[PDB]
């Protein structure tokens, strides 16, 4: 009788830590202390920095750079770091 | 999210 020995050849695909690009991080400093006045809102302090991710209109969804939290924050209560003067 | 006409600006 004949004979045969099995043995497949597993494979896979995936790229490593390919170079990065396309940055984006709107940093805004709280112009005034905020403790989530209304629902759906993040709480911060006057001088706290947040990473604005989404900016629908006024309130933007930034992540507190203190607790790495995530929630909507008032723009009228923040000021882009690159929007500071003297 | 634009739901409220921004919060009431404080003093300092």
């Amino acid at each position: 009788g004949p004979l045969g020995s099995p043995g497949p050849n597993s494979h896979n695909s995936n790229t490593p830590g390919i170079r990065e690009a396309g940055s984006e991080d709107i940093i805004v400093v709280a112009l005034y202390d905020y403790e989530a006045i209304h629902h759906e809102d993040l709480s911060f302090q006057k001088g706290d920095q947040m990473v604005v991710l989404e900016e629908s209109g006024e309130w933007w969804k930034a992540r507190s750079l203190a607790t790495r939290k995530e929630g909507y924050i008032p723009s009228n209560y923040v000021a882009r770091v690159d929007s500071l003067e003297t | 999210h634009s739901k409220y006409p921004l919060p009431p600006l404080p003093s300092l």
